[PDB]
């Protein structure tokens, strides 16, 4: 009783492969077929599955719409189409047969690596943030860290303030350039790879999230944030 | 096995005399684990000492428990009406327990 | 704290009863238990005793073979499965608390008559 | 059926005060009683309990060593003799009779405000770190604020670090003066009323509760910590 | 240059307790020392001062009239006496060489730790009332609950109203046991662990802070009220 | 049913404490009463024991001769003699009641703590050296490290192997001075905080354990070792 | 250039023992002259410390107060008095001759071994609790493992909760039994040298430190304790 | 049931010393009583053996003529007097109870380290 | 004088797997008076197995001894961690008690 697995590979984002299980050593055409898949490092997840002629075909939500199961039981095989790939859909990818009474996924194939990218990666700035969190109080000073992998060129970071439901906010580009109706009590400063926001005072309104961003490459990169409560 | 020997077997006593009751072991009791019991007729054995000398919640001072090793004494400084049924000593020491044959204070 | 006691009897040679101790007022699953016996115009007897589990169950020799001890935690209560009665067996049958060196017997059930005859 | 309480007032700590309870409208030496007591904006808590010519008397854990409750039946009267007061003790002082099963506490005295206080104040300079938590990696920098609600005189400000089971440890003196020892990546600054501590680039060994003290009077005070972890 | 402490420990209330700290490497008979003391979990707090023959000694406010702080200069020994011990002085206490703007306080002693204690427990009867509070309108109906962590035996639990500047009213006594003269509209419900106290109809008088209270045994306990506002 | 403890503090090396434990609740006079420690950061650790007195007293090896158990049944109190005290004494001491068959240490004092020591509020300079292990071949190169908490005056640090069954050999001293006799392919540098010793080309007799020792003060102190397999 | 060592062996707790150091080759009388331990599968560790006439002689605080380092410089021998002594004291004792920085520890006894010992060939009954750590939720279920060396008769097994900065707390004894007021999501289980405690739903107020407890010999031991978190 | 040892210790050739075994747990008095030996990283090999009043006591080869093995039943201990001592006695020694068809060597003291060196 | 030859001198095996120890005497071992013996580093020999093939009370019956003449062998059937040690057999038939040179359990 055996599935043997072919197919995968590394293609890029929006693109087409195809999987195939070609079985051996029981009735093949009489039993429940199912993919599933594992991404790096993650757990097992179920991705479709098919049974007999005049069964439904199944599918999970994330696949639904992309991925098409399908079976030739004059070749004992089981194929997985796969459409509109992203970076999530890479996984490892297993062919199994379901006996679910009787065995559950009691056969499985051997999986093979479907890897989705487009050249990553990379040579992207990395920006840290610190700390993820601030607890203070009106009228105390905020102080606030971003971190990048590299050196800045030209000192070309902003930094935004985002409060819930809006859009951000332009507080501090060029490192230390307040800008246009910012107030005073909001400033900037560092350089090369250590860069700083200052709060002064912090207001009722100042309460939001802030994000540091470069723009000295063609790669724009973010922080992830430090939320000010 | 200890045996336990109660002696007395009978004892006739007045109100307001004090009996002296002895249990004495074939073996040493191990921790003075020897208890005492009363029981009127038709009714529960009570608890009134234990480790040779504790008195029990509720037994009244005139009952009084010592002894140690082989040789144990109850005794009751002043009988009562109340007081006259069946004393059984019992030793706890080991995974066999048991009692003396009982004496009568009538 | 008290032993509420049931069952009990007049059986033939042979048969076969079995006594119930229901406790109440104290924590019943942690406790030993003992069953102790006194024949008519004679002394007081221990039978048998239960405990903790992981503990050994004891039985006196005269009854080793015939009785069965058993508790039921949940519904507190103790038991007494007596078979292959004889004449012999006649006796009051006692539950009570063991405390060991914290009081010894120090609650009692209040006793039920068993006699073995035809 | 009423309780007439007296006594009471505006100690010192370390002084001895006599609360009182007369009783009328009921048996009272058959009647168990009781002192409860409710600080200022807290809840009732239990004191002592008394009861009949066999006086089993019974005591709350703060109190026991320190109060004593009595009774003079002859009088009606209850008494709790406090002594070895703190400002723990400040509370609304209760008699009450306890009734049990046939109604709790149910006849309370109007209450006494006792009071354990040394002054009014309490004007020292309150010193006020931000922020209380601070959750950074090693290698980036840490910058701690201490603000002051009056000017620190001279700039006597000093900060600590403390790791714990450990002394405290002087790291800054007079604001920006490095201890003998302490590492050029602690580095104080600040005047007047607002003065920071900054940490440059964190080592495993940074991370503890630092504090912030002046000594520009007759009362140091100390900051309530910042924990770096 | 290094101070060694001893003395300390365990103690009950109203206890008297003395710690020394004994010099060596400096000039003690002309420094001033101070004692500092650190609460479990909370921060340092200055608790006393001595210098030359010829100046003031200083104590804080909680400890004034209860502590003394004394020195033997022949010995270079620095002693605190402790008297009229409470809970509120349970902390690690320090002896410390204060410097002024020449390091404030540059030497610290190891700490020993005071407990003031009557007992370890603990396993009082924990009623926690919920919610707690409760804004409502008048017509409506408040539902209070108060959550025992042990059966409370005989089902002795009592509900009191309590209004700012007032003596605690009984409302229910035995669980569900209305007090004489309390209105229909309050009803007390519940067993073992879980008790209610409800309020079908809010009229404005009922606004006010209302406590459980169970005395199944000899350690009474309070929930810590619930406000209904 | 209650254990109330005293005692305990800081106390000098060599020197005496008396700990306390006055029992209520049960019959002290029957139970058998013991002592236990958990030092700081540690598991518990039994201490001694004590029954009726027609038994023996125990104690653990770590305090048999200088300890003792006793009690006075007429005050229901325990009491723990310590006598010779040594810095391996240092622990929170716990009375305990012990029930055997019928609930082990059901009953438990809240624990006092002990502290043995001479030392102020300074630490020794430790000694971290890294790795712990080096798994290598003849002929390789092996680099350990030894790391400070407080910098090393003059440089007095030396290093040493120790062979199974072995007393230590000198190797290095002076951070950088090999000793007499020493092979050149052992060689040590660094100064401050950061030190190293180079083994240049491994032989087969080099296997064993080194230490690195500072002895700029008049408190000397180990590396905790590395070992070089 | 040599220190010849003698003494040692193998002393009951509280015994006393004297080791001796003859030093031959260089000038004794003038040296500076240190005992150092080691203890089973430890690091080094100062001892004692003794020099000219005009210097103090120093001691570690483990053994200061208990131990005499001594010098007979007219037979050029050292001495060392071991009093009182403690299992704690169980180590390979080396005389050494401390040349500072002309060779820090440059010459070594052989060192003697002394093992202060009251027990017998046999080994208590060792508990090892795994695993060390449980990181779980609240809800979900802990699993703990004691198994002893041998087999713990009659069962005698208890398992104790404890909190930071509190006394343990009886949760199992006899293996299996609950003790009084435990909730019934605690249980006990196994026999012989295999024990397991189970919390079928951790609450959040579950989270510590357990440890198990036999007291089915003279001997008692506990287990090194499983930290859920 | 034990075997307490006492003694050992560094002393240098030529040099005495007198090793202890004291006994608790069974009848001393009626076992026979050896002494085994182990250098460090070697095997266990045996010294010396004695039993009864009227019975034989034995050493090894290596040792007949310097070691002295003897009793105090009324103390219930066990000696091993070794004179004459060379680096090869560097050894831990151990005294053992000897149990024959009963259990061999079933109780061995802890050991005590005897180092000979100058 | 009876020379106990113990092979092989280690054995490198891993936790589940099962160790074969052999004892081979240069004579016969009257009465089979044969004993195995466990030693972990620093600590005292610890009795497996006697007479042959008897086990010590305590020992987990993974442990097996068996054998007899001149040949023996002690079976450890699913090895623990805890049975990693030195091995020693030791013949007690007559008056000059002698020890294999053990096996090391790595």
């Amino acid at each position: 009783v055996q599935l043997v697995e072919s197919g995968g590979g590394l293609v890029q984002p929006g693109g087409s492969l195809r999987l195939s299980c070609a079985a051996s050593g029981f009735t093949f055409r009489n039993s429940a077929m199912h993919w599933v898949r594992q991404a790096p490092g993650k757990g097992l997840e179920w991705v479709s599955s098919i049974w007999y002629s005049g069964s439904n075909t199944y599918y999970a939500d994330s696949v639904k719409g992309r991925f098409t199961i399908s079976r030739d039981n004059s070749k004992n095989t089981l194929y997985l189409q796969m459409n509109s790939l992203t970076a999530e859909d890479t996984a490892v990818y297993y062919c199994a047969r379901f006996a679910g009474g009787w065995g559950a996924y009691d056969v499985w194939g051997q999986g093979t690596l479907v890897t989705v990218s487009s050249g990553g990666g990379g040579s992207d700035i990395v920006l840290t943030q610190s700390p993820a969190t601030l607890s203070l109080s009106p009228g105390e000073r905020a102080t606030l860290s971003c971190r990048a992998s590299q050196s800045v060129s030209s000192n070309y970071l902003a930094w935004y303030q985002q409060k819930p439901g809006q859009a951000p906010r332009l507080l501090i580009y060029d490192s230390s350039s307040r800008a246009t109706g910012v107030p005073a009590r909001f400033s900037g400063s560092g350089s090369g790879t250590d860069f700083t926001l200052t709060i002064s005072s912090l207001e009722p309104e100042d309460f939001a999230v802030y994000y540091c961003h470069q723009y000295s490459d063609i790669s724009p990169t973010f922080g992830q944030g430090t939320k000010v409560e | 096995d200890i045996v336990l020997t109660q002696s007395p077997a009978t004892l006739s006593l007045s109100p307001g005399e004090r009996a002296t009751l002895s249990c004495r072991a074939s073996q040493s009791v191990s921790s003075n684990y020897l208890a005492w019991y009363q029981q009127k007729p038709g009714q529960a054995p009570r608890l009134l000492i234990y480790d040779s000398s504790s008195r029990a919640t509720g037994v009244p001072a005139r009952f009084s428990g010592s002894g140690s090793g082989t040789d144990f004494t109850l005794t009751i400084s002043s009988l009562e009406p109340e007081d006259f049924a069946v004393y059984y000593c019992h030793q706890y020491s080991d995974i066999s327990p048991t009692f003396g044959q009982g004496t009568k204070v009538e | 704290v008290q032993l509420v006691e049931s069952g009990g009897g007049l059986v033939q040679p042979g048969g076969s009863l079995r006594l119930s101790c229901a406790a109440s007022g104290f924590t019943f699953r942690n406790s030993a238990m003992h069953w102790v016996r006194q024949a008519p115009g004679k002394g007081l007897e221990w039978v048998s005793s239960i405990w903790y589990s992981g503990s050994n169950t004891y039985y006196a020799d005269s009854v080793k073979g015939r009785f069965t001890i058993s508790r039921d935690n949940s519904k507190n209560t103790l038991y007494l499965q007596m078979n292959s009665l004889t004449a012999e067996d006649t006796a009051v049958y006692y539950c009570a608390r063991f405390a060991g060196g914290w009081g010894a017997y120090d609650v009692w059930g209040q006793g039920t008559l068993v006699t073995v005859s035809s």
